[PDB]
């Protein structure tokens, strides 16, 4: 999917309570600045100064003349600017494209009930195989409503997947393992970050009571404590994907703008409030 | 109602007390039970050990403890447990499908990162805080040294003037008038945005990237392969993962640590990560999986290896073998295994915002500092007056 | 015996990260620029407006008070007179300071890291897997 | 006014670093301070 990011993401830099306190100490502060002002500039000018300060925009204030509200504004200054700079530090890093999966799984409501929703999303699975017999047995409404988009072979399902005529494709677990691992660009994955409904196994099949079924079980569990398969996936059954800076659209920061307009519904608000209490 | 050992530690009698037992083995064996008529006397195995070939005192016979001597005996017809599936445990009793495929893995105790007072003074050395307040009063001094003796600015006027630029605050509203003040002020300005640009560098190197321990590689990790007196792993005593350890080759030095240091039970094990004994403990996914999401301080971090299942043994020949293969292969086909899984492993609390509010204390600290000595600075400029 | 030991090894090209005359406008698009005057604009007049019907600066001022706000200039010069529009100038202050954060923080981001060439690495290389 | 006022409030607002300058009171030169800064 086309991943989205959260509008508060600019907010995470610092926990929820850690910006209320910030801002009630800035108006303790800005209340003790206006009382040194007053023993030796209004409590509105005074939090517009500690407020341009922390927000180093060199925005027009009038700056005290007492001297001992000078060292307090400065030292204030002092933590605006740490304050920014760890504000700004991991900023870029929090920032970031985050990927949301399409579904949860195959109890998802969209696999269950696929038309009430208004875009008709398509799933299918290759007939005559494992899977179709587990879907059979389990869902038939799901299968009944996934026979019409059924599927030829693997490559198959993967071009139509790649194209759009076809939304997921539900089949063994190793199989698309492997093909999300060998794609290029990684366009497509597996649901659930490897998720596992049927959790079963390969086995070697055999014809009943064979004389070859238990030195076949021993050699395959010896080579499962020397590790040797471990050795056969990494030849084969990895892949590219496994392994594993961007542009900031509208989107990115939408929260930033949600903020800006919300501000201006307060600004329009308490204009109006002013304009009644005068009046 | 199953009964059980009364004491786990050794050199205790061992009394049979009925306790209760319960959790995702008990509700298979139920459902088994349910599926084809049998009743079942559940019971602990007297030896808290999973069971492994060992050579008793008594020389030429190895002999099969804990539950597999248990089951091996004729005190015991079927086996459930978290049992891992190896082929020295093939070799004499016959396992069913697995009903939970993992794999060993590493556990190790999360190292919560520590916040310091001095966070925000870190990236700055000491002597460097010296030298540049020394310079903060060397150039406010001389400032106003060279502005007093110009025909062509006081202590106060300078000093301020000099706090301000360097705190990019602006409290100094008075200037320099001499030229040659005016170049001083100009360049060291220049040197105070120099300062705390490097400062802002050097703090947005130091965030990213903090971390003092990178990883635990699986069983590939450099600092794992070679011990080491401080970095002290170990595993549970006289189980699968012991086999394995002991019969690869490659890993025969790993096995050199592991007589070294070994706990009777997972849960001593478990308990010493956390109490920071342990630097790792090695054992299966699923129960260590668990119990970093119980424990919210213990993490999962080495990938995962030696892939196996969780099987449910019987003697070497038992009709029953058949008939819970395909009942348990039935549980594995429609939606009961799923429901186990929810209901005993994957409801967790918390697994795991960065600058919390204990993590960045020293500022408020710093301000509150000032808050209750701006009283004092009062007082003090009040005597000042008065003299 | 050998005269010369070495392996095989794998030769590319450089690819120079070469900039454009655009090497500062990634972080953000052509539109946002619209955006961003539809931020500041129709925010000044209002914030004469803001002084005009006042109970107690003209528009280019207040104009001047939004560029200064935006970019460092430190010109002032510009305080308005209402409690609303000296707050409203505030909040457009933390806002100003947000965006040129972020600013820096994106295109820090973009230019520590201009890789995309992706070096080989060696044989173990996945893409030397799959031709 | 002076050049070196120019060179002074032009360097000043080079490096923001709140530095005390006589800003210019012509429009035009505040449009090139404008620009000046964002660069």
């Amino acid at each position: 999917s086309n991943g989205t990011v959260s509008p508060s993401a600019f907010l995470e830099p610092f926990s929820a309570s850690v910006w209320v306190m910030m801002f009630v100490m800035l108006l303790i502060v800005s209340a003790i600045a206006v009382f040194v002002f007053e023993y030796f500039f209004t409590i509105g000018k005074a939090i517009w100064l500690l407020w341009g300060l922390v927000f180093n925009n060199s925005v027009p204030v009038q700056n005290p003349k007492g001297t001992t509200s000078k060292i307090m504004v400065s030292v204030w200054a002092f933590f605006a600017v740490i304050f920014l700079a760890s504000y700004t530090a991991n900023l870029a890093a929090f920032i970031q494209e985050e990927f949301v999966d399409q579904v949860t799984g195959l109890s998802d409501k969209k696999f269950q009930r696929p038309h009430d929703y208004s875009p008709p999303f398509r799933f299918g699975t290759v007939p005559n195989g494992s899977t179709e017999r587990n879907i059979r047995n389990n869902y038939p409404y799901m299968h009944q409503y996934m026979t019409r988009f059924n599927q030829r072979g693997v490559e198959d399902a993967l071009v139509s997947l790649k194209t759009g005529k076809l939304d997921a494709f539900i089949y063994d677990a190793a199989v698309l393992n492997y093909k999300a691992g060998r794609d290029e660009g990684c366009k497509l994955v597996t649901i659930g970050s490897g998720y596992i409904f049927a959790t079963t196994g390969y086995g070697i099949a055999l014809q009943k009571g064979s004389p070859w079924k238990r030195q076949i079980d021993l050699a395959l569990l010896q080579f499962v404590g020397d590790g040797e398969m471990e050795e056969l996936e990494t030849l084969w059954l990895t892949g590219i994907c496994h392994n594993e800076s961007s542009q900031l659209d509208i989107d990115n920061m939408a929260g930033v703008f949600y903020m800006l307009a919300a501000a201006m519904a307060l600004s329009l608000i308490t204009f109006i409030w002013e304009h009644l209490f005068y009046w | 109602i199953c009964t059980g050992p009364n004491d786990t530690s050794p050199g205790s009698p061992r009394h049979t007390v009925p306790q209760c037992c319960y959790g995702f083995c008990i509700d298979l064996l139920i459902k088994l039970a349910r599926t084809m008529n049998f009743t079942y006397e559940v019971h602990l195995v007297a030896d808290g050990k999973f069971g492994t070939q060992e050579r008793v005192n008594n020389s030429n016979k190895k002999e099969w403890n804990g539950m597999m001597g248990e089951l091996l005996s004729g005190q015991a017809d079927m086996i459930v447990a978290p049992l891992t599936i190896n082929n020295e445990r093939a070799q004499y009793i016959e396992f069913s499908k697995p009903f939970k495929y993992q794999g060993l893995t590493i556990l190790v105790k999360k190292e919560i990162p520590r916040s310091t007072l001095d966070s925000f003074m870190q990236p700055f050395q000491s002597t460097l805080w010296l030298l540049v307040g020394l310079s903060v009063h060397v150039v406010a001094v001389m400032l106003y040294l060279l502005d007093r003796f110009s025909p062509f600015l006081t202590l106060s006027s300078a000093m301020w003037f000099s706090w301000g630029v360097l705190l990019n605050s602006g409290i100094g509203e008075g200037a320099p008038r001499s030229f040659s003040a005016r170049i001083l002020g100009m360049v060291w300005a220049g040197f105070a945005m120099i300062i705390v640009a490097s400062y802002t560098a050097n703090l947005a190197a130091f965030l990213v990237l903090d971390r003092p321990e990178e990883r635990i590689t699986g069983i590939n990790d450099p600092r794992l392969r070679n011990p080491s007196d401080k970095f002290i792993y170990a595993t549970v005593k006289q189980s699968s993962v012991d086999i394995y350890f002991r019969r690869q080759v490659e890993l025969s030095t790993m096995y050199r640590h592991m007589e070294k240091h070994n706990y009777e039970s997972a849960a001593e094990a478990i308990q010493a990560v956390r109490d920071n004994k342990l630097h790792a403990f090695i054992w299966d996914s699923a129960v260590l999986e668990f119990e970093a999401s119980q424990k919210c301080d213990l993490v999962t971090t080495g990938e995962l290896f030696f892939r196996s299942g969780f099987g449910i043994g019987m003697r070497k020949d038992s009709p029953w073998k058949q008939n819970v293969s395909l009942s348990i292969l039935k549980s594995h086909e429609n939606g009961f295994m799923e429901d186990l899984d929810k209901t005993w492993v994957r409801y967790q609390e918390c697994d795991s915002a960065t600058l919390t509010f204990e993590n960045m204390a020293g500022v408020f600290m710093l301000v509150a500092g000032g808050i209750v000595a701006g009283i004092f600075l009062i007082f003090i400029e009040i005597a000042y007056k008065r003299h």
